């Protein structure tokens, strides 16, 4: 199972 | 050896010509890098049509330039939302890099400007939609079609890295399909000029190299890891490190383990094991022979690198285009009015934009 929609970037962590 | 005399001579000459091209491209880049453009338009010059995508700091909108009637994609960033220190520096990187680069697979910036509330970057509109939605709709691409797109990314990264630019956000969401079926990379929000190492924890979870996750200073080889993730996702339909939450994604990335669909060719698996390589002394793109380890890999044996650069290879598909300003290849998003405060916000933080 995992993310199928659009994925947001991360600025930290 | 693997190549006979004629093939070896042709490849060597080709590689020397790449060096000559990159040296000239660096001279052209540095002229623009050292003398950026700014304030080349204003908001009232455009009619806002529709939201094409969203992000943390704002949206990208289809706009129509009033005087010329040309359509453009306008990225709007709320200056207040660009709150974190690395959020600000990254936005300045994005504009300065986009205004200075020039390559057939990089989106072209036409105008930038700011007002009391927002920052604006106006780019050529790429009407074919994101690779992301075509890939999700079909499931997976065939190896030849994944290879056609991958070759464009390889050449684009060869170009960017020659200019000491790291891209840092490769993913299908950021790859637009143009009217000829070729790629345009957008979203330079994480691109940075880096001579050696850099240290910011940034990117998209599924595409992060292990050295980013592990808080190590890292280099342009993070982009080659990301290429491995992209090729895998294009050919499988899902990425290699796949889990519902970021922390679980990160644990899979660091483990040094990847499993492949049974339909992947052995050539593809070999390439991917060499890109998705946790050991930086062994990762393709990071060795003595640089990008040539990738370009000369068996999986790319059928790729005519110059023909790809010249856009003379038949594309896997041509998006349907029903006139200028058509948005049929984009998903819908909630529309929010663009409000411009009567007071300037964060003026000192964005002096250089
Ligand atoms: C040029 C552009 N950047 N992002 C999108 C959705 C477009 Br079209």
């Amino acid at each position: 199972a995992g993310r199928t929609g659009r994925r947001q970037a991360i600025h930290d962590i | 050896g693997h190549m006979g005399n004629a093939a070896a001579a042709k490849k060597g000459s080709e590689q020397e010509s790449v060096k000559e091209f990159l040296a000239k491209a660096k001279e052209e880049f540095l002229k623009k890098w050292e003398s950026p453009s700014q304030n080349t338009a204003q908001l009232d010059h455009f009619d806002r049509i529709k939201t094409l995508g969203t992000g943390s700091f704002g949206r990208v909108m289809l706009v129509k330039h009033k005087e010329t009637g040309n359509h453009y994609a306008m990225k709007i960033l709320d200056k207040q939302k660009v709150v974190k220190l690395k959020q600000i520096e990254h936005t300045l990187n994005e504009k300065r890099i986009l205004q200075a680069v020039n390559f057939p697979f990089l989106v072209k910036l036409e105008f930038s400007f700011k007002d009391n509330s927002n920052l604006y970057m106006v780019m050529e509109y790429v009407p074919g939609g994101e690779m992301f939605s075509h890939l999700r709709r079909i499931g997976r691409f065939s190896e030849p079609h994944a290879r056609f797109y991958a070759a464009q990314i390889v050449l684009t990264f060869e170009y960017l890295h020659s200019l000491d630019l790291i891209y840092r956000d490769l993913k299908p969401e950021n790859l637009l399909i143009d009217q000829q079926g070729y790629i345009q990379v957008t979203d330079f929000g994480f691109a940075k000029r880096v001579k050696g190492r850099t240290w910011t924890l940034c990117g998209t979870p599924e595409y992060l190299a292990p050295e980013i996750i592990l808080s190590k200073g890292y280099n342009k080889a993070v982009d080659w890891w990301a290429l491995g993730v992209l090729i895998y996702e294009m050919a499988a339909g899902y990425p290699p490190f796949f889990a519902d939450q970021p922390i679980q994604i990160y644990e899979k990335i660091v483990s040094g383990k990847v499993r492949f669909p049974s339909h992947f060719s052995s050539d593809l698996k070999d390439l991917l094991r060499n890109l998705l390589q946790v050991d930086l002394t062994k990762r393709f793109g990071n060795l003595k022979n640089g990008v040539n380890d990738i370009k000369n890999h068996k999986w790319f044996a059928t790729t005519d690198w110059i023909a790809i650069y010249q856009r003379k290879v038949e594309a896997p598909f041509i998006p349907k285009f029903k006139g200028p300003g058509d948005t049929s290849n984009f998903d819908d998003y909630e529309e929010e009015e663009i409000r411009v405060s009567i007071n300037e916000k964060c003026g000192k933080e964005f002096t250089e934009f």
